[PDB]
């Protein structure tokens, strides 16, 4: 009762979570970063870390 | 829950915030024992409107 | 900076910087080296840090 499954879903969820963490440090300091106008969802984030 | 709990995302100047919508799994390039023929991942691309 | 001058008037000089976070390494040195050394014949010392 106090031992816990953590099966292939959960583990796969933590892990893109914490791919997804280095994404969102990306995106803060590159949208922080100014001359936002011309900008589109796709170049703040990278599908390199996740 | 993962892009809820990480998004949406101010800026440092309290000025743009990047949220979520919705994902979607494209469609492999290839089939299951293609993947396995050729030596490579059967794996599906995730697509984010943001 | 030795731009404006030569006059016998007070001259200013107003630097925008970003968010600290938003600003680059280099950068931030550049300007704590330009807002520690503000006064006359800074400039070699500045060319020096350089």
């Amino acid at each position: 009762g106090n031992r816990r499954i953590r099966s292939v879903g959960e583990m796969a969820e933590n892990q893109f979570r914490v791919g997804l963490v280095r994404v969102e440090r990306a995106v803060k300091e590159r949208l922080s970063l100014g001359d936002l106008d011309t900008l589109m969802p796709q170049d703040m984030i990278n599908a390199k870390p996740i | 829950a993962a892009f809820r709990s990480v998004f949406p995302i101010q800026s440092y100047s309290g000025n743009s915030e990047l949220q979520y919508v919705s994902y979607r799994l494209g469609e492999p390039v290839f089939d299951v024992q293609e993947c396995q023929i050729r030596g490579v991942t059967y794996s599906a691309p995730l697509r984010v409107k943001l | 900076r030795g731009r404006v001058g030569r006059s016998h008037h007070q001259a200013y000089a107003w630097l925008l910087t970003p968010h600290p976070k938003a600003m680059t390494t280099d950068a931030q040195k550049r300007l704590e080296a330009i807002a520690s050394l503000e006064d006359l014949g800074a400039g070699f010392a500045l060319a020096t840090h350089d």
